[PDB]
RNA sequence: UUCUGGUGUCCUAGGCGUAGAGGAACCACACCAAUCCAUCCCGAACUUGGUGGUUAAACUCUACUGCGGUGACGAUACUGUAGGGGAGGUCCUGCGGAAAAAUAGCUCGACGCCAGG
RNA sequence: UGGCCCUCGAGUGCAAAGGCAGAAGGGAGCUUGACUGCAAGACCCACCCGUCGAGCAGGGACGAAAGUCGGCCUUAGUGA
């Protein structure tokens, strides 16, 4: 079966949002995203 | 090794109707043992014709 | 000279029926060899010809072996007609049915040919005789 | 493949004739998004005997909210075709689904046509 | 969720962008699949059990283990030998996890040159497939000391080079 | 030295021409293989064989 | 009485390519959720239940000969018989049958059947 | 692991030929019909052998039903 419920703990929250006002759940929890290369 | 291997049903010798042993030689068993429901026996259906 | 696969090793006979289409007009060279009598050439006529038309050219013009043998002869040795085991592996034959072209030469003059094309004509077991691209 | 779902139901309905084999008195189904489609057909004079489609029940009810396919809908169309041949003389028909798989809606119909004496 | 915006916002550019008469022939973003060809899965029984529990937790589902299409002689290859295991993910999954692709890899890997479009864009319509970079944080990472291929292959309605390219600049993959 | 000569020499021909007379159950083709499909009132047998089930004509098309 | 898809049967077989036309009805996709169900992973298919937006795709209809298919007559090969020539390999006439190939061409099929608006 | 041409060039346990892409190709679900009593008529045909078989009765499998199933794509794998 191996169910996730991808809803409910997501972290994704960006230095810079607006790009990023999203931000959804599943089985990881910090919700902190790298800006990366720009 | 294909031996050849009969089947026998459920015997039951009695005083009926020509009740008789029923027989039936198949091939192939290079397994465990191998029953099957061969059937039309003296009595009409059948199941487990073991052997 | 000789075919490098061998699909079957052996091969039986056949026979010649004369030609009546496929003339094989011409289609390289300009001066060629059309044969008129129907027979077998091997392979080693094959090379006998062409040495005679390469050496004796020898100055220009291409030589076009028109033909190419792919069929095997066999040959039994001297044991009273047994059975045909082995002899494949002696020469090859090309089939030549009348009407057919077995040289093609380009590139020469016109009378160079016809001394080119007529000795070759005298290394080969069938009469013959040369043709221009018409 | 490209029309997916007219190649797969096109030809799985030719498989059914293949070798399921339907000659004499056959009925086939067509299910489509807005209707259901039911013919009595023979074979040897290749003539639709008894037909029937959600173009006569819905004379009186239907609903179009639904897939035009639902299990009561069915229900009636196997109702009408079935009151239709059980006055025609019509004993023994080939069912064949047309394609579609036996279970789901299609049941129905093949129940609705039983209940009412198709010997089936 | 990537979805709802990429169904408002992102649609009439490409709209406008190629001048159709139907947005019904706009591409979209069809299916993805991710997939981890491995060396011996056979005799690894616990390295097919590492199929299931990684590939499955990564991703939405489950995986699928992939059977020999053909065998090869010299390695242990009969036909059926499971070597690959994959997960035919789709629906909106997808983009989810083309979400944590945007988002857990494109920040946590090494190397950058990013995506180049004319590589890993040809074909007949989109297969747009990714190697390496497997392993993601979430995952506790210490576990395998070993590499192990994988694919992450895509598909898309138009047929062009660069729009499902494009698709992917419009989305979280530039170079 | 020979190794050859083992041929079987079978035979399997066509029965019953077409626009002959066919007996029920008489046999059409004799075939290796399925050359010639059944039609209607043919039975294929066990080996591709193709018999007549009532009487009548044979048509091959 | 055309049109719409519903099934089929003689067949030259029927198509791919370029073009167009189709939404009031029909057909099909986008959309939506999930009992029955179903995905060896996934409602992708299959399913049931909803919204009912376009004709884009697919299907249908009218053209096309650029391909594909088809295909002649005539002539010639060959062959039945009756003969002949050649040291042979093999060749030739008389009466009868008669092509493959190529080329010109010929088709983008003909009919039924039921529910319709 | 995803996208385009395709002539059935793949395979079909083992040789070749004929066959088969609604498949006889591959995979699933359940199962033992690789049953008993038989059988009009055919094919082959020196004899001995050999091959197919509509259809019926019993008792079943599968299938919602129609239907198919008395061995294996067919021809070798066997001897009075």
């Amino acid at each position: 079966k191996s169910d996730i419920h991808p809803e409910f703990r997501e972290d994704a929250k960006v230095y810079c949002n607006g790009e990023l006002v999203m931000t959804t759940g599943g089985t990881q929890k910090d919700y902190t995203v790298e800006v990366w290369s720009g | 090794v294909k031996v050849i291997l009969e089947c026998t049903g459920c015997v039951r010798k009695s005083v009926n109707k020509g009740s008789r042993g029923v027989s039936r030689y198949i091939t192939q068993k290079n397994r465990h043992n191998t029953p099957s429901r061969l059937e039309l026996r003296k009595f009409c259906p059948y199941c487990y014709k073991h052997t | 000279l000789s075919p490098k696969r061998t699909r079957f090793r052996k091969q039986h006979r056949g026979r010649m029926k004369g030609i009546s289409y496929r003339g094989n007009r011409i289609c390289f060279g300009r001066y060629a060899l059309q044969a008129l009598e129907p027979a077998w050439i091997t392979s080693r006529q094959i090379e006998a010809g062409r040495r005679a038309m390469t050496r004796n050219a020898r100055r220009g013009g291409k030589i076009w072996v028109r033909i190419f043998p792919d069929k095997p002869v066999t040959v039994r040795p001297a044991e009273t007609r047994m059975g045909s085991g082995k002899g494949s592996p002696e020469y090859w034959v090309a089939v030549v049915k009348p009407g057919r072209i077995l040289y093609e030469i380009s590139g020469v003059a016109e009378n160079i040919a016809r001394r080119a094309v007529a000795i070759a004509a005298s290394k080969m077991p069938i009469r013959t005789q040369f043709i221009i691209s018409g | 493949h490209t029309r997916r779902e007219d190649r797969t139901a096109r030809h799985v309905r030719i498989r059914k004739k293949v070798e399921g084999t339907p000659e004499r008195p056959r009925l086939c189904v067509f299910r489509s998004n807005k209707h259901l489609y039911v013919q009595v057909i023979d074979d040897t004079k290749m003539h639709t005997l008894a037909a029937a489609s959600t173009m006569q029940k819905a004379i009186s009810e239907n609903i179009d909210y639904s897939a035009g396919p639902t299990v009561e809908v069915a229900q009636k169309i196997g109702e009408m075709i079935a009151k239709s041949c059980l006055e025609k003389g019509i004993t023994k028909v080939a069912f064949d689904r047309g394609g579609y798989p036996y279970h789901g809606r299609v049941k129905a119909l093949a129940d609705a046509a039983r209940e009412h004496g198709l010997v089936f | 969720r990537l979805k709802t915006n990429y169904i408002e916002k992102m649609v009439p550019l490409l709209k406008e962008e190629f001048s159709y008469s139907n947005i019904l022939e706009v591409p979209k973003v069809v299916k993805i699949v991710v997939n981890c060809g491995i060396g011996d899965a056979s005799q690894n029984a616990k390295g097919l059990d590492a199929a299931i529990n990684e590939l499955a937790l990564i991703t939405g589902q489950r995986p699928v283990k992939t059977k020999a299409k053909t065998s090869i002689a010299g390695f242990k290859v009969r036909e059926g030998m499971t070597l690959g295991i994959a997960v035919t993910l789709r629906g909106n999954l997808m983009y989810s996890f083309l979400d944590r692709l945007i988002n857990l890899a494109l920040p946590r890997t090494r190397d950058f040159q990013g995506v180049n479009p004319n590589s890993f864009d040809g074909h007949g319509n989109y297969s747009v497939g990714f190697r390496e970079q497997s392993v993601f944080p979430e995952i506790k990472p210490e576990i395998v000391g070993k590499a192990r291929g994988m694919d992450v292959c895509i598909t898309t309605t138009a047929k062009t080079d660069k729009e499902a390219y494009k698709l992917l600049s419009l989305m979280g993959m530039p170079f | 030295t020979k190794n050859g000569r083992d041929s079987k020499g079978q035979r399997l021909g066509v029965k019953i021409y077409g626009d002959q007379v066919a007996k029920p159950g008489a046999i059409i083709i004799r075939q290796r293989g399925t050359k010639f499909h059944p039609g209607k009132n043919v039975g294929i047998g066990k080996d591709h064989t193709i018999f007549a089930l009532i009487d009548g004509l044979v048509k091959f098309e």
